[PDB]
């Protein structure tokens, strides 16, 4: 299967990924306004299956530690998401054999999707409210099916996101976490057995969103 | 198979953002016949490696956008509608009206007597967005006409770095590239916020992070960059000289210069002459009256033969060295640290870890973009940086270098073409009303009698002569010298320039303004003035991607159409994606790009829009006759054109240039009509045409090198990322200029692990050598008279020496330095009911006066509408809470804001009182989006600088208060 290893000790909240996500799918844009933050659109949506969250800790002397989260389905290795849709009708929600990605399909609006959306520890899955579809994340499946990168990963400027099969990202993010901690001591990898979207966090990853990890 | 790009046509292109270059991919319908259906990274672009920032990644709904323009449109005075008309009557009709101004207001001779041959009816401004072909050709157009008020962008951000780097080092460009971060030892970010306004170039700033390095901001706010460096030390806006002049003393004080360097290739060792002095902030040959020096007071002492003295041993008191240890003696730690509003504990830290880099073997880069070098003195800022990058060894080397981050994808191109009022294409100055013969031109070029100092610019005659060749190819340099206008000799040069042409548009003086490819309604400070000074206009000529608040000026807020006489054209142009030439980026890598979809609607290249304007004008003079026809129909515009349209191939191979002869030239034979190898067969005689000396070696016998796409590297240019193969960068493809100062004088590097060049068996191996000759035969700066990196810079018009003058007004009444507070060579009102200090600044999502990324839905959706950034102690004070509307007022204008409320801004303690910044982006404008803002610039002065005719947009004062 394969697995991103999203460094976020690299992330400088360019937002490419937020946008790059947009593009290769052709996704509508929000409305949106500003309500005194950078972060938007504020949410994951229908529309939106990656946005960068922004959060500022206070730190002594100057500046701040400034917390970057570009949130995504984690596309777990045993996903609750499936085990909840099923109840329902099988075939809403799948897992892909060769990569291991999770994905919706049309037979969601069939399903209880608030159900699946609160089976989901991360709170990823989102709700078209007209046609009932459930959407997230679908790892850029048909490209990695064709030997790209996901758009997102491939757009970002800083190595930040990382794909490849999970054995090469597993021992990535193994040699990174040891190779941060020489900057950022509390560093921690996010849930790194259970899902494909290993996150590496600078500190509690609760301060970089409260689903951060599960 | 992915069906999306199945049956597509894939092309590449060059990001028509920012200047770091981002190669593209372009996926295209119907096998190249239909719309672009995806835009995304080159993954074998060696700067990007496919990554793109969300400029660069939304390029695609830039293109695919049904709020582009379609066609022509025409406001007649006095209307409050546009009517679509055709391309034909839109140019014939323009045409008519640069023909009747010009006749009108032509003068062949001004008040003196003098030959002039020129229009000052008409003002164009624009752009760093046009390919190099169509820089190159509109400055041409515009010159054949007679302008003399040509202006770009480049003014405000490009225009201080050139003087301030040249004096130095004698050329005014980004002296390394982006890859070569990855090799620096050390990264000193100062006046740049790089991960939002050069996304890529954090990359390579990780990369070397990863090895090592050291990353450093100096900000007076805390951004997206300053999350990702190892320091964040807060400055207090217009404190940078204090800071580089204590890191001048520490160098100096704890011995950390790179001695071999600094005594062989800086003028260290020059003797300066007895009439150079400096007291109480004023330097010798200061005339009170005048408000300027007598420069001559900072001569060098010459030899018998002309030659400036120079000691080795540095003990002479008046070298150079000795000179600079005691002017910057008054630079202290505690000095230092009370106006920087920088703890000593920070202070001491940065500048360890900085001057660490004048280790041979260690690299230290100066990164600064526009930053705040606005203000009179900002070319002493830059000069700081050359003298502590030349103090280390820094400059020539991998790693090192003053990386002058350009702002616009081809700002550099622009620039090399000459759209600045003081500049024919490779900075050939524009002749004035004094320089009455191209011999009288070329006798300014100032001469060395110093064997070892090459003095390039002494070939300035082969480049003068060889651009008029390309322009007027029948004619004798010597005649076609006179069809070209002059500036008059007697004015400050600033009346031509940016902000000189706001004020004389505000007092009637224009008939017409090209604002080709430019948004001056809200890219021009103190909008207010700016939009009622276009109303004074009798026609405006707008080329642009969509409609816009100075297309559409005369609609614009508080304006009534019935009263505006001013007639406007808008030109629909075509995204860079739909058409094909090359972009000069930050590092000078000249790079080719190629039509993906078909122009959309009927847009055109600014290429074919030019031509055919200049085509008609031409027809016109043919058939009407007029004032002083020669430069317009005598204008070689047959090279430009292929296939009855505007070809970029033909016009980047005259910009090269070929021989228009039989022609041999240092010991090589050439045929009439072979491209000219490289600039060093360039001939004075009238043998060689060539559009842009800078360009020869571009496009040679061996076709289009900016095309190349060659990733072959040896192993000492893999090691440092040369990528010599990959596209071209002036000049000969030297990709660190300056690099003979990386080796020693037998030609081994100092750092032989990041060698940039290596003698080898009788050969410069690496890059190319900036300057031929054996090691040890030649001084390393081969464009400066005397061959030295200069620590003493005496053709500064501020002084040989950097020295603190107070850049803010309002809150500073005295100067710790000296009793001088303001600069003596440069009518702020500081009205108490604006206490606080406006600045502008950008945002990673939106480019510029946001008049492209507010048409992307994808960005407006991350940044909908203008914010006020202001610190919780200020949002104490005024009682305004995260998220509230704010009003931001000044003496200029007010507009309302979202307040973002941050302790990314701390307040400033000026002479004991806290002083409060206010932020605002300049991205917003009243035409889109619904809800989105107006320009920050409706704030701002347009009290600009006698000295570089630039606005003060990052330090302005302003009230805040919480509407309800
Ligand atoms: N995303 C994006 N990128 C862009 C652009 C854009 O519009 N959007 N525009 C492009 C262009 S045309 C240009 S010219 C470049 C400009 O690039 P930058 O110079 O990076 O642009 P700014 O954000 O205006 O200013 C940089 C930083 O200067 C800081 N600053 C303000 N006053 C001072 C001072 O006195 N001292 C110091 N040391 N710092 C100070 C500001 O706080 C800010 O963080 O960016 C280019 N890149
Ligand atoms: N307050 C404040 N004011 C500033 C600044 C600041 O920091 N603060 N920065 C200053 C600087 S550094 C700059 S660079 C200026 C920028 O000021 P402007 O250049 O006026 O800004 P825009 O018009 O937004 O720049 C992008 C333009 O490029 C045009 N364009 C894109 N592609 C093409 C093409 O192929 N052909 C043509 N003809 N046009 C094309 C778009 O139509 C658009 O008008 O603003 C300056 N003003
Ligand atoms: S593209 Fe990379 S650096 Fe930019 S916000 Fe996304 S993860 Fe962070
Ligand atoms: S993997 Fe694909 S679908 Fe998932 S966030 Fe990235 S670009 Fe969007
Ligand atoms: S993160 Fe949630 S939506 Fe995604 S696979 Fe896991 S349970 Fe399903
Ligand atoms: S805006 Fe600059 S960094 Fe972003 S993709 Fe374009 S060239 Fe690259
Ligand atoms: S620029
Ligand atoms: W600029």
């Amino acid at each position: 299967g394969k697995m991103f290893f999203v460094d976020l000790s690299r992330c400088t909240a360019c937002r490419g990924c937020q946008i790059a996500c947009k593009q290769w799918k052709n996704l509508p844009a929000e409305e949106t306004r500003n309500t005194g933050s950078h972060q938007n659109p504020p949410d994951l949506s229908y529309v939106t299956l990656k946005t960068v969250r922004f959060t500022e800790k206070s730190r002594k002397g100057p500046g701040i530690d400034w917390l970057f989260f570009p949130e995504q389905c984690r596309h777990c290795v045993e996903p609750p998401c499936k085990g909840q849709a099923d109840v329902d009708l099988e075939g809403a929600v799948v897992k892909d054999e060769t990569t291991g990605a999770v994905l919706f399909t049309e037979l969601t609006a069939k399903v209880d999707g608030e159900s699946v959306r609160s089976a989901c520890p991360y709170d990823i899955p989102r709700i078209d409210p007209v046609t009932k579809r459930l959407s997230k994340c679908d790892m850029c499946n048909d490209r990695v099916q064709n030997g790209l990168l996901p758009a997102c990963v491939k757009t970002c400027p800083t190595g930040t996101m990382n794909f490849g099969d999970e054995q090469e990202m597993l021992a990535l993010a193994e040699k990174r976490l040891a190779e941060v901690k020489k900057t950022y001591p509390g560093a921690v990898l996010g849930d790194p057995n259970d899902v494909r979207v290993v996150y590496l966090f600078t500190r509690d990853p609760k301060d970089f969103y409260e689903h951060a990890v599960a | 198979e992915l069906q999306k790009l199945q049956w597509a046509k894939q092309t590449t292109s060059i990001c028509c953002y920012c200047a770091v270059g981002c190669g593209l991919i372009v996926h295209t319908a119907k096998d190249g016949q239909g719309r672009a259906v995806n835009v995304e990274g080159d993954p074998d672009h060696p700067i990007n490696e496919g990554s793109l920032c969300p400029k660069g990644a939304s390029i695609f709904q830039l293109g695919e956008n049904d709020q582009r323009g379609t066609q022509p449109l025409y406001r007649a005075p006095f209307s409050d509608t546009w009517k679509p008309v055709t391309w034909d009557f839109a140019l014939t009709e323009i045409a008519k009206r640069i023909k009747k101004t010009r006749d009108a207001s032509f003068t062949e001779k001004n008040a003196a007597g003098d030959l002039v041959n020129r229009t000052e009816a008409i003002a164009s401004f624009g752009s760093a967005a046009m390919d190099n072909e169509e820089c190159w050709a509109y400055g041409n157009i515009l010159r054949s006409l007679g302008l003399v008020y040509i202006e770009h962008q480049a003014r405000i951000x490009h225009s201080p770095t050139v003087p301030a780097l040249a004096e130095s080092f004698g050329r005014g460009a980004m002296t390394n590239h982006w890859n070569d971060l990855a090799n620096s030892d050390c990264i000193l970010i100062m006046g740049s916020n790089a991960a939002e306004n050069h996304p890529i170039a954090f990359k390579w700033v990780l990369r070397a992070k990863d090895k090592g390095a050291t990353l450093i901001h100096v900000d007076p706010r805390f951004t997206r960059t300053s999350a990702r460096c190892d320091v964040y030390a807060p400055i207090r806006s217009g404190a940078d000289i204090p800071f580089l002049g204590g890191l001048i003393k520490y160098i100096l004080d704890n011995k950390l210069y790179f001695t071999d360097y600094v005594r062989e290739y800086t003028n260290a060792s020059l003797i300066v002459g007895e009439k150079f002095s400096f007291k109480d902030g004023l330097f010798s040959g200061y005339d009170a009256a005048n408000k300027k020096y007598d420069k001559s007071m900072w001569a060098f002492e010459l030899d018998a033969n002309g030659v400036p003295k120079r000691d080795p041993a540095l003990k002479h008191p008046r070298c150079v060295i000795n000179l600079l240890k005691k002017h910057y003696e008054r630079y202290n730690l505690d000095k230092v640290a009370a106006i920087t509003g920088t703890s000593k504990e920070q202070l001491q830290q940065v500048y360890k870890a900085y001057a660490a880099t004048g280790k041979p073997d260690k690299a230290g880069t100066i990164m600064y973009a526009m930053g705040w070098t606005q203000h009179s003195v900002g070319v002493q800022n830059i000069r700081a940086m050359a003298m502590i990058q030349l103090l280390l060894g820094n400059i020539g080397v991998a790693g090192g270098g003053v990386n002058a981050l350009r702002g616009e994808s081809n700002v550099q191109g622009s620039t090399d073409q000459g759209l600045l009022a003081h500049i024919w294409p490779g900075y050939n100055p524009v002749p004035n009303s004094k320089a009455a013969t191209l011999e009288l031109y070329n006798a300014a070029t100032p001469q060395s009698k110093d064997p070892m100092s090459v003095n390039w610019w002494q070939n300035r005659p082969k480049y003068v002569a060889s651009y008029l060749k390309a322009l007027y190819p029948d004619e004798e340099p010597a005649a076609a010298y006179d069809y070209l206008p002059r500036i008059d000799a007697g004015r400050k040069l600033t009346d031509y320039f940016w902000l000189n042409i706001f004020e004389k548009m505000d007092k009637g003086e224009f008939k017409g303004l090209f604002a080709w490819g430019m948004n001056p309604a809200c890219g021009g400070a103190n909008a207010n003035k700016n939009r009622k000074a276009m109303g004074k206009l009798e026609w405006l000529v707008n080329v642009n991607l969509f409609e816009n608040e100075t297309s559409s000026f005369w609609k614009g807020p508080g304006m009534n159409p019935a009263e505006i006489g001013t007639e406007v054209f808008f030109l629909p142009c075509c995204v860079s994606i739909e058409k094909e030439g090359s972009v000069a980026n930050s590092g000078r890598w000249m790079q080719w790009r190629y039509r993906g979809p078909k122009p959309y609607a009927e847009t055109k290249p600014d290429g074919d829009i030019m031509l055919d304007m200049f085509k008609k004008v031409r027809e016109l003079y043919a058939k009407e006759g007029g004032a002083y026809p020669a430069p317009i129909a005598k204008l070689n515009i047959a090279d430009w054109e292929e296939h009855n349209e505007f070809s970029p191939t033909k016009v980047a191979k005259l910009m090269n240039g070929y021989f228009l002869k039989d022609t041999e030239v240092g010991g090589k034979q050439f045929k009439k009509g072979q491209q000219v190898p490289s600039f060093a067969f360039l001939t004075a005689d009238g043998s060689t045409c060539s559009g842009n000396w800078l360009h020869a070696g571009s496009f040679t016998d061996a076709g289009n090198l900016m095309a190349r796409r060659d990733k072959t590297q040896t192993p000492e240019q893999a090691r440092i990322g040369l990528f010599p193969n990959w596209s071209f960068c002036w000049p000969v493809n030297r990709r660190i200029l300056y690099n003979r100062a990386s080796v020693d004088k037998t030609g081994k590097p100092w750092n032989p692990a990041k060698a940039v060049i290596e003698w080898k068996d009788g050969k410069w191996v690496g890059d190319v050598v900036d300057g031929g000759g054996d090691p040890g035969t030649k001084h390393p700066f081969i464009m400066q008279t005397h061959g030295f990196g200069a620590l003493y810079g005496p053709g500064r018009e501020e002084g040989p020496f950097p020295e603190h003058y107070e850049p803010l007004e309002c809150p500073v009444s005295k100067n710790p330095f000296s009793k001088q507070l303001h600069n003596p060579v440069a009518k702020a009102v500081c009205d108490p009911r604006y206490p606080f200090i406006g600045t502008t600044y950008r945002v990673t999502e939106h480019w510029q006066t946001g008049l492209m990324t507010r048409r992307c839905a994808w960005l407006v959706e991350a940044e909908p509408q203008i914010f006020c950034e202001i610190s919780k102690e200020l949002a104490k004070l005024r009682g305004i809470g995260n998220g509230d509307t704010v009003k931001v007022s000044s003496l200029r204008g007010a507009l309302e804001a979202v307040a973002i409320v941050t302790e990314r801004i701390r307040p400033f303690k000026i002479e004991g009182v806290d002083v409060h910044m206010v932020g605002l982006p300049w991205h917003y404008g009243w035409m889109v989006p619904k809800n989105g803002g107006d320009t920050a610039n409706l704030l701002t002065p347009s009290a600009g600088d006698p000295n570089t005719g630039i606005p003060e947009t990052k330090a302005f004062m302003v009230d805040v208060r919480k509407v309800w």
